[PDB]
RNA sequence: GGAAACUGGGUAUAGGUUGUUCCCACCUGUACCACCCACGUGGUGUAGUGCUCCUGUAUGAAACACGUACACUUGCACGCCAGUUUCC
RNA sequence: GGAAACUGGGUAUAGGUUGUUCCCACCUGUACCACCCACGUGGUGUAGUGCUCCUGUAUGAAACACGUACACUUGCACGCCAGUUUCC
């Protein structure tokens, strides 16, 4: 019921500049702060900025003072971060939050949106190609059998990965993706299977690749003589 | 000026049953204006504690806050397998709010041995003038393993790379890839493609081997 | 076995301004469910604390609460004069419910000698037959003193009651009464009735006195 | 807004019975658990009883086993406290309080009734006899004398003192009633004033002793033996 | 390679053994050795489905009870896998 | 009995007046010592009232701003207690 919605993420040349925007449902955003928390991959959480309601207060981390400019769209119940002069350290996934109730919680942030990746490069966007990881030749074990996709080479993140458009669920193994020296990333989407499953199942895994478009499907079997 | 909020462990291990204590230090005083939130990988945080010590709406009650002085501790008096998460504080006392860097909690469990698989690069990369060579090790316990790989016996360095599953919120098993990359040229100089896998749930090391050309 | 919880201290005295702490302690677990109130005389009970940390709406922010174990301290981190009253945990982790003893907090002043008087039975009373003396302190500090009577210079014990007043709202002093009471017949029976007051404000005891009779 | 008011209460003999009533306003209590709390004059708060809402579950103290039984008719938004056997050690005064709902108070007790008072005694109910404590002939103390009115062998609890209508209230101490031996309570209320006014103003104290409307006024002066 | 029927943790060992050449399977006993319970003289392929049973957690104006959701654990059935036997 | 005017923390101490009695209703200087401030070369009977001024607190979907309620502290006026002085 209650929710929010970031989008307006991407990838954006050092120096230019983004509009971020959190579509609020389930409830009134005029009645609560709402704070934008960014998040570098793999690293913490770090506090942005934020507005107050009734005077539309803004407050602004110390390092995207004068940069970014946090405002509210009352009568489309949305936020939104203006982002300007990006420089590379400004690469995180960008989280609005809602400050909840002062009589119910305090000053913590209950509801938080899924967030929108914004990545700050000078490198071009580019799709994956899929190959597949062929399930065992001499058929390794008489128990369970691997087998899976190897999504290489893309840029920039993310992708996802799916079995059976989503009917294979249980086994799945996708990896967290690698930069590779050509600066491209490369994952590994893997999962086990019962060894007869072979033959009698089909098995296609479903690349999404969203920063360029690309979707492709790929069927695995062991390889053929 | 700003306020820091210095957290610590910032990581920690340990099983189900035990007593877990994350302590945040507020650099100049935040009143009792701390919150506590668990993020799990990928996801947006949750909620845990507001105002240093008052439990959040639909949070399991083993959660607890504590405040002393500038002192605050997240306890959880009875770690369940699903508390695998990173956990946050904030001071939201003055602007600008800050957090701590957050402790990264992960599992204790029985030792479990990896299941080894070796893939062989696809037909379909070789055209492209490239191989791949992936070594898959399955749902393991503890995370310190070691991959090898060998060419013809030749102890590989300095051309694969690896790749970790967060811990398995479920059994807290781990898998590994490990991917090793050739030019098809220097690919096809070979026949045997080994991958060696030491960890501790093993008696002595697994390899899982290939010949390239041969089906 | 009911959960006992053992309040302490059962009185203190400070001054406007001062941070004071009062503890409970809980005989046998009670997790977090517990509430602290504010009395004044007179009149009913006010939620302050609850969950034991909990700032009940509409209640200062001078006033939380914190737990420890099974202790558990209400702390005023600057006394208001409106919060001189008495105040109570509460243990509703399991029925029976539990409260605490309850802490009075007194303003502390400077030490003020009680003012003796002494007050021959009436005319009117002595006609149906029954003698009451009475002596008054007033307007003293501390609390503490003692007043035993002496008729014909023999203490009595056991015929005497005194009763005091709560600490006044402007000045911060008690007043006492002291009351003897005789029949009339065994009344007729001495002189000289004193009233001998020791007080820490006195260097040494006060005795006053009257002659049965002669005024 | 929210309150609730006790009533039902007064004089009961020892072995005797009382039901007393707990009259809700600005909310209903079919949702909310109700409890009886109690305080002997001079000493804590004493939990007595409960109920629990949608199931009607009772909770009693052990000193009270036996003897009450808490109940609630939702059709007047009111709350009953059946007591049987009393004695005298249940003197005290009967707050009903209620139960906070859990999501905002926890199970604190977050609105209490102003309280009604029990008194448990096989004393008969009598109005005062009011006696002078006139100002010393020679020296009560001196400087500003004192002088009073001795408020003696009243029964049940409670005693109004006033001075001179209410006109005259600095200096003036009404003390706590004292039980007497006799099963009769007295209490003494004390003026001091300037010794000059001693020969210009009269002093008069109102009694009024509402269980047995009896108002007596008493004027005090120096005595002339 | 189809279709049926039977069986289900290893490990070791005495073995036994498609009645036939040691013994692949089959098949147990025994000692073991584990995993899992609600802990016995216990159970034993399994991340599917329904039901059942054991609890926990959260919540519904909700301390118990009652609802809902989520987890947890008994067992059964069906499915699935692994054999096995059988016939095509 | 009116009517009016004036004065206001102790404590010491030096004065003034007051009848004369050596202290008074007092009052001025000074020292000492308190209570109170928004803290000075500052202020001083006072649980009342109004205005004011200083903050705080709670609350309004509310960290700021804004609203409201409640307290707090100035200063003033009236009332009140304590006195004097005066006049009918």
């Amino acid at each position: 019921e209650v929710q929010l919605v970031e989008s307006g993420g991407g990838l954006v040349q050092p120096g230019g500049s983004l509009r971020l925007s959190c579509a609020a449902s389930g409830f009134y955003i005029s009645y609560s702060s709402i704070h934008w928390v960014r998040q570098a991959p793999g690293k913490g959480l770090e506090w942005v900025a934020s507005i107050s309601p009734y005077s539309g207060s803004t407050y602004y981390a110390d390092s995207v003072k004068g940069r970014f400019t946090i405002s509210a769209d009352t009568s489309k119940n949305t936020a939104y971060l203006q982002m300007n002069s990006l420089r590379a350290e400004d690469t995180a996934v960008y989280y609005c939050a809602r400050q909840g109730y002062r009589r119910r919680s305090g000053r913590g942030f209950d509801y938080w949106g899924q967030g929108t990746l914004v990545t700050v490069s000078s490198a071009s966007t580019k799709g994956p190609s899929v190959f597949p990881l062929a399930p065992s030749s001499k058929s390794t074990s008489g128990g369970t059998a691997a087998l899976g996709c190897l999504v290489k080479d893309y840029f920039p993140e993310p992708v996802t990965v799916s079995w059976n458009s989503g009917a294979l669920t249980s086994g799945v193994h996708t990896f967290p993706a690698v930069l590779q020296s050509s600066g491209l990333y490369s994952l590994s989407s893997v999962v086990t299977v019962p060894s007869s499953s072979l033959g009698t199942q089909t098995y296609i895994c479903n690349v999404n690749h969203k920063p360029s478009n690309t979707k492709v499907d790929k069927k695995v079997e062991p390889k053929s003589c | 000026s700003d306020i820091q909020m210095t957290q610590s462990p910032s990581s920690l291990s340990a099983s189900v049953g035990d007593r877990v204590t994350i302590t945040c230090r507020a650099s100049q005083s935040v009143s009792s204006a701390v919150a506590w939130y668990q993020q799990k990988p990928g996801k947006a945080p949750k909620l845990l504690i507001y105002s240093a010590s008052s439990l959040y709406s639909g949070v399991p009650s083993r959660f607890s806050g504590s405040r002393s002085g500038t002192d605050f501790t997240l306890t959880i008096s009875s770690l369940q397998p699903e508390d695998f998460a990173t956990y946050y504080c904030q001071q939201s006392y003055s602007f600008p709010s800050t957090f701590g860097q957050g402790t990264k909690v992960e599992i204790k469990r029985t030792v479990a041995a990896p299941s080894v698989f070796i893939f062989p690069p696809s037909d379909e990369q070789l055209k492209s003038g490239t191989a791949s060579v992936v070594c898959l090790l399955n749902n393991f316990y503890p995370r310190e393993a070691k991959v090898q790989w060998k060419v013809d016996n030749a102890l590989q360095s300095g051309n694969s790379q690896e790749s970790v599953t967060e811990q398995d919120s479920k059994d807290s098993t781990y898998s590994l890839s490990s991917t090793l990359t050739l030019s098809k040229a220097d690919y096809e100089k070979h026949k045997v493609y080994a991958c060696e896998v030491t960890h501790q749930g093993l008696s002595s090391p697994v390899t899982k081997s290939f010949n390239r050309g041969e089906c």
